[PDB]
């Protein structure tokens, strides 16, 4: 029988290039609009990467939806960090292989306050040394780490399919040779940093929810994009919004 | 509302 983890790990998505031309100047409103229009990309293969994932299609239509609404950010952010912490250390964001926001590329007016809590994932990530088992099973987490004020349409299902991903979370913490006290401090660490993922995705949207409402900046979002955070926006300002937390 | 998310999830692939 194939493990749960091996079939999140075969799901993985494709790389994808930004499409940036540097031979052009750089500003921060050209990576700001080149970042959406991949963002709307990554979006796209997001849907494709979740169907995939085993219990997720049996959970009501509806649900599918509100949770990629919801996790969006949460989900492109910890790939990013992923992708950071293994591609080139330490403070590089790596976007895209055509891509990469540098040292000369932070210094950019405003280009370090919204990199900084990006910049952070792939800082945790490395500091507490995370496997590709471990982050397969923390990305599947994070897709179930927001669900609406009054729950689910499958919400039965759903606490069944995330127990599942948290004990697979367990058995990929265990592999790494190590006694009951240190699993149990790892697992701490590692549920720590899922629940920080919510901290580091509001810095994120109000930049997003900002440069999207303001028609004067001239931001351009996609259309995968830009259905988000139109759908997103009323959430917040009503409440309708449950981070699950593993602490406190 | 919601078109494209809803026609990502409902289309073969
Ligand atoms: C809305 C955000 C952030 C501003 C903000 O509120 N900062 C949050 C951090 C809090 N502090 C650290 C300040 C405290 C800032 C960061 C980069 C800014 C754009 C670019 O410059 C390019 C362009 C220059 C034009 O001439 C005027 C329009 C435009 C589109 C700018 C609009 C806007 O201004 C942006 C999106
Ligand atoms: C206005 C804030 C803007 C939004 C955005 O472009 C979004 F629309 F994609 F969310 C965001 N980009 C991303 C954030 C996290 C992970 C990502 N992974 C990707 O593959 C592509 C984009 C991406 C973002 C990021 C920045 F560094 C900025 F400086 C921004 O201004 C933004």
């Amino acid at each position: 029988t194939p493990t749960l983890v091996s079939l999140l790990e075969v799901i993985e998505p494709e790389v994808l290039y930004a499409g940036y031309d540097s031979s052009v100047p750089d500003s921060t409103w050209r990576i700001m609009t080149t970042l959406n229009m991949l963002g709307g990309r990554q979006m796209i293969a997001a849907v494709k990467w979740a169907k995939a994932i085993p219990g997720f299609r049996n959970l009501h239509l509806d649900d599918q939806m509100t949770l990629l609404q919801y996790s969006w950010m949460s989900l492109m952010a910890f790939a990013l960090g992923w992708r950071s912490y293994r591609q080139s250390s330490a403070n590089l964001l790596c976007f895209a292989p055509d891509l990469i926001i540098n040292e000369q590329r932070m210094t950019l007016p405003d280009m370090y306050d919204q990199c900084k809590h990006m910049l952070y994932v792939s800082s945790e990530l490395h500091r507490l040394q995370v496997s590709y088992e471990e982050y397969l099973c923390m990305k599947t987490l994070l897709l179930l780490s927001s669900v609406p004020k009054d729950g689910l349409k499958s919400q039965e299902l759903f606490d069944e399919i995330r127990m599942t991903y948290i004990k697979e979370l367990g058995k990929a913490i265990v592999k790494r040779e190590g006694n009951s006290s240190q699993n149990w401090q790892r697992f701490y660490q590692l549920t720590k940093l899922l629940d920080s993922m919510h901290e580091v995705v509001e810095n994120l949207l109000n930049y997003c929810f900002q440069t999207f409402l303001d028609k004067t900046m001239s931001i351009e979002f996609p259309e995968m994009l830009a259905e988000i955070i139109t759908n997103q926006i009323p959430k917040y300002s009503n409440g309708n919004i449950k981070k699950l937390l593993f602490h406190q | 509302e919601n078109a494209l998310l809803r026609y990502l999830l409902d289309k073969d692939d």
